[PDB]
RNA sequence: AUCGAGAGGG
DNA sequence: ACGTCCCTCTCGA
């Protein structure tokens, strides 16, 4: 039965808040779905073997008026930690076939550059891993709530604070949260978060 | 400082061949 | 007692704690380099990679000391006899002026004494690793018994010979009784005068001839 | 302060001689392995001999001084510890009395 | 100088004791290593809230 | 008692000019420094000639 | 202090003046005040230019 | 420390020493090495339950798996497991009277002297790297009593002389949502910008 | 290790293996002399260094004014006429217990009770 | 006048 | 890479 236990657990949290930021990022997800404990984990997921675990959510009714282009968003995962150009271009051809719109590849251990992410014009993908999704960064007490702002609410602040999108403050396209919800460049985001003055200041960053 | 100067250690700077040397 | 002589001394133990390469070389006036305590060592004329270690060690029962004056015997291994040693501070026997002359000349640069050379080197290369093996605090640079002051007099010291300097070189020029007069005087005026300690007419420790304060006696 | 003054520079040779008369063996014919609590000498930096006992060493010195056979400025010191003997004939040391 | 320094002269005393233990104490290593400083460090540092408290 | 000499006045350790001081054995360390440079920035009978 | 044992951590000779102002005191206690306060008096005069700095 | 029994001094213990980096360095007393294809008089009991005969001995000490108190079975366990199979490797028991490992090869002098040193600080054993050191202490931290007020229960922390965080959030037993770092600069990478 | 050099070079001696009879003999590199090993111990380490904890203190060590004088007792004579003083092993760590001196039988003894030092 | 060095005043 | 703000004197090419 050994200490695999350990590396049992340090995934099915990751897989919790992989999951999490699914919603977040404007899928259909359940609290339940997320709040499975291992020992419902396990049981349904069981050992540990990643290709089973792969899942596929979609759009919610409230994302799809904002965000009416925010299509299939697939996510399949890897079992082996290191990964070469061979298997990325097994992932790659599930959305190429298909048509879909994004795609997030989690690797729990390495990938080297064999670098064919972005040859899928419209369709960048996002690549995450197991050491840093274990423990989301997001429920920290100093991450304020950043919110995606879309093409119609980007030209919306542009125009009433009297912008060029030069003037306001940035957030870079790697910035933890960013990649938390896939910022591409362009895209802006609503920081809100409590002040010791306002007591609920509103900063507003781009991305680039 | 000024004296042991004087006295000795100035002279030890001799070294048309320099011998002993007097200041007024 | 004669010069200033500006040639100081390196002598450093490379490799820190948990690194096996802890080699010992010096970095002697008017060498690039830094040369393996042992073949210095050889130059000077002491030989057998262990003969040497007496010199060091001055109780072998320092085993832990001896240690690591092991990779330095084999660093500097390669080079075995006397003539070998100096070739490799490049006829090329100049090596053998350098450390009689421009070297631990507070001692003599006299040849001969090729024996209270080494007998110091050693002396430092022990000082040295005490400190490495914490049986000693390393020195207080910021102590003042270590620390000497020149007054008035070996002020003037450095000045008068630095200036009867190109006095007898001027001399040297009546050939090619009317030698220079001015210099010595004139020379001596303008530091005294102007606080940067002459050094003829390019500035130095500026600041060292102040006049004398007259506002009460006490000050 | 008051009370200080500083050094002027004495000479080296009549003392080295006044110890080559009272104890010290030269170190070209010095090797350690038959001596190792040989202490060392010093004059202002200068390592010229050895000494055993040095005990009536450096206190046949320290009233050498004190009756005037040896300048007064001049500083000596033995350090027990790590069997060591420096001495300074140096100009430029800040000595007080006492 | 009333018996206040009379009394001001005791704790100058007493507060000598308070570190005239830890004195040949520390030196017996029955000095409890504290967890993390050294055990030299844990002497100045307990002896310093001896003495700064023994002024104040 | 393994006393080898002993320190003539302590007092010889005070400097050229805070040598002046009435008491520093009753002072701030800082002040002391003052004083020091400050009797230095005074008026009074310099010389005699 | 060539005045105190060696190998020593004493209080009487590692800086504590217990002697006050009113008082006075001791070469010794009067010594170690001034090496303190010098730094203190380092502190106004030479390393008052690193907020000068900051504040440009 | 974690939301329930964070009141828990023991729960801290152990995140104390689950993190506070030990490595081989940190305990060997004394690593010495020898010529023998088992002579050594008292490593013969030891011994009892195709190498190399090139010894590599390296000794701990009682006290020293006492403040970090490590087992004798696991620091050399990863010792074994460093180097795959590719060294033969055995230990003593920790109710021993001296602790000592010997390692065989399976020329090679100063080739063994090779993992003289990389043994001793490559080598880490019970925690995460870069913090040297920790130190869990008790300071009050005003909370909400059921009641409606605010009161006075306190709580352990563990205060670190080093910064890795980038791992140290996803110990198990800590507050991620509320670990901190004064290195606001490592706070940018970690946490983001804002 | 205490090892020693060649009788003809008074060079140093580089181990090798008797790979025939099974034994260590020490080498040489500038002649070819060789011997064989007196002890297996080649290398040591010692990494928590204790030797020279109490190092330098030889003849005339009760003498040294710096250093007062105990009112304890020697092991042996059991003099109260004795000088002392701290570990000279100068590293960060090293507690503050003081290994005494007889100034009458010159024989060191600490006072550490935890343990009891012999050196 | 100009540059260079020097001691004090907060 | 620059290295707190201002102010009063005094002196050598
Ligand atoms: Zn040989
Ligand atoms: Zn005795």
């Amino acid at each position: 039965d050994q200490e695999n236990e350990r590396n049992i657990s340090r995934l099915w949290r990751a897989f919790r808040t992989v999951k999490e930021m699914v919603k977040d990022r404007g899928y259909f997800i359940t609290q339940e779905e997320v709040e499975l404990p291992l020992e419902d984990f396990k049981a349904k997921y069981c050992r540990p073997q990643r290709k089973m675990m792969s899942f596929q959510a979609n759009p919610t009714e409230e994302s799809i008026s904002k965000f009416p282009d925010m299509g299939s968003l697939w996510v399949e995962f890897c079992d082996e930690p290191s990964v070469g150009v061979k298997t990325m271009k097994t992932f790659v051809i599930h959305i190429q076939e298909k048509n879909f719109q994004t795609g997030i590849f989690v690797y729990q251990n390495n990938i080297t550059p064999s670098k064919l992410v972005p040859s899928i014009p419209p369709a960048t993908i996002e690549t995450f891993n197991e050491a840093a999704l274990v423990v989301n960064i997001t429920h920290h007490e100093l991450v304020p709530k950043h919110i995606r702002l879309s093409s119609d609410e980007k030209r919306e602040l542009l125009k009433r604070y009297r912008l060029k999108e030069s003037q306001l403050p940035r957030i870079q396209r790697a910035d933890p949260v960013a990649l938390y919800l896939g910022l591409k460049r362009g895209e802006v985001v609503k920081i809100i978060r409590k002040s010791e003055t306002s007591g609920r200041y509103a900063s507003y960053r781009i991305c680039m | 400082s000024f004296n042991q100067f004087v006295d000795y250690t100035l002279q030890d700077i001799i070294c048309i061949s320099f011998g002993k040397i007097y200041v007024t | 007692k004669g010069s200033r002589f500006i040639s100081t001394l390196q002598v450093k133990l490379y490799g820190r704690e948990g690194s096996s390469a802890r080699t010992i070389k010096a970095t002697l006036p008017y060498i690039k380099q830094d040369i393996p305590i042992v073949i210095i060592f050889r130059a000077l004329g002491i030989i057998p990679d262990g003969e040497i270690l007496e010199h060091i060690c001055y109780d072998v029962n320092d085993w832990q000391m001896l240690e690591m004056l092991k990779p330095c015997v084999e660093d500097g291994f390669v080079i075995q006899d006397r003539e070998t040693a100096l070739d490799f501070i490049g006829r090329i026997q100049y090596a053998k002026d350098i450390l009689q002359k421009e070297f631990l000349p507070h001692i003599t640069q006299l040849e001969g004494f090729e024996s209270r050379k080494a007998f110091f080197l050693g002396y430092m290369i022990n000082r040295l690793l005490l400190c490495a093996l914490d049986r000693k605090d390393q020195d207080d640079r910021d102590h003042f018994g270590k620390k000497r002051l020149d007054l008035a007099g070996p002020l003037l010291a450095q000045l008068f010979k630095t200036l009867f300097k190109k006095l007898t070189k001027d001399i040297f020029r009546y050939m090619q009784l009317a030698i220079n007069a001015k210099t010595i005087t004139s020379g001596l005026k303008y530091a005294l005068a102007t606080g940067n300690w002459g050094e003829q007419k390019k500035a130095s420790r500026a600041g060292v001839s102040q006049v004398l304060n007259r506002y009460t006696y006490s000050s | 302060s008051l009370m200080s003054c500083i050094s002027v520079g004495t000479d080296p040779m009549p003392i080295i001689t006044f110890l080559s008369e009272w104890g010290m063996e030269p170190l070209e014919d010095y090797v350690p392995h038959q001596s190792p609590d040989a202490t060392r000498v010093f004059v202002n930096g200068v390592w010229h001999g050895v000494h055993r006992n040095p005990a009536r060493l450096m206190e046949t010195l320290r009233t050498l001084r004190r009756k005037g056979d040896i300048n007064p400025e001049v500083s000596m010191i033995r350090d027990i510890r790590e069997k060591e003997l420096k001495i300074f004939t140096d100009a430029g040391r800040v000595y007080r009395p006492l | 100088d009333g018996p206040t320094m009379r009394e001001i002269t005791e704790t100058i005393a007493e507060a000598k004791k308070k570190v005239l233990d830890v004195t040949k104490e520390a030196q017996a290593n029955l000095l409890t290593a504290k967890h993390g400083m050294t055990l030299r460090e844990s002497f100045e540092d307990n002896v310093v809230r001896f003495l700064n408290e023994a002024r104040d | 008692t393994t006393f080898t000499h002993c320190e003539i006045h302590p007092s010889m350790i005070l400097g050229v000019a805070a040598s002046i001081i009435p008491f520093p054995d009753h002072n701030q360390s800082p002040r002391n420094t003052y004083q020091s440079a400050m009797g230095k920035q005074a008026m009074g009978v310099f010389l005699t000639n | 202090l060539p005045h105190f044992s060696k190998d020593d951590y004493s209080p009487e000779s590692k800086g504590f003046v217990e002697n006050s102002y009113l008082r006075g005191l001791t070469p010794q206690e009067f010594f170690f005040h001034a090496m303190g306060g010098r730094e203190g008096l380092i502190d106004t005069a030479v390393k008052t230019a690193e907020p000068g700095y900051i504040q440009r | 420390l974690e939301p329930g029994h964070a009141a828990d001094q023991e729960q801290a213990k152990l995140i104390r020493s689950a993190i506070e980096h030990t490595t081989l360095k940190s305990v060997t007393i004394a690593s010495e090495i020898y010529y023998d294809p088992t002579v050594i008089p008292e490593d013969e009991e030891i011994i009892q339950l195709q190498q190399s005969p090139w010894l590599l001995r390296l000794e701990l000490d009682r006290a020293a798996m006492n403040d970090k108190d490590l087992t004798m079975g696991q620091v050399g366990e990863r010792i074994k497991q460093t180097f795959k199979n590719d060294l033969f490797v055995i230990w003593s028991e920790d109710n021993d009277e001296k602790l000592i490992i010997r390692c065989r090869v399976v020329e090679e002098d100063h080739m063994l002297k090779k993992i003289e040193n990389t043994m001793l600080e490559n080598i880490t054993l019970r925690g995460v790297e870069n913090i040297e050191r920790v130190v869990m202490m008790k300071y009050d931290r005003k909370v909400p009593s059921p009641t409606g007020e605010y009161v006075k229960e306190p709580e352990w922390v563990l205060e670190t002389d080093g910064v890795n965080l980038s791992e140290v959030m996803t110990v198990p037993g800590i507050d991620p949502t509320r670990i901190y770092t004064n290195s606001f600069i490592d706070i940018m990478e970690v946490l983001g910008i804002e | 290790t205490t090892f020693r050099f060649c009788r003809d070079c008074n060079n140093m001696l580089y181990p090798r293996e008797d790979k025939e009879n099974n034994r260590l003999l020490f080498e040489c590199r500038t002649c070819s002399y060789v011997e064989e090993a007196g002890s297996p111990l080649v290398y040591r380490h010692e990494l928590i260094t204790n030797i020279g904890e109490t190092a330098g203190v030889v003849q005339d060590i009760g003498s040294d004014p710096t250093l007062p004088r105990s009112d304890r007792e020697c092991p042996k004579c059991h003099s109260r006429e004795n000088v002392f003083f701290q570990s000279q092993q100068r590293r960060k760590d090293t507690s503050m217990v003081l290994f005494f001196v007889c100034l009458s039988c010159s024989h060191i003894f600490t006072s550490d009770q935890k343990n009891k030092r012999t050196q």
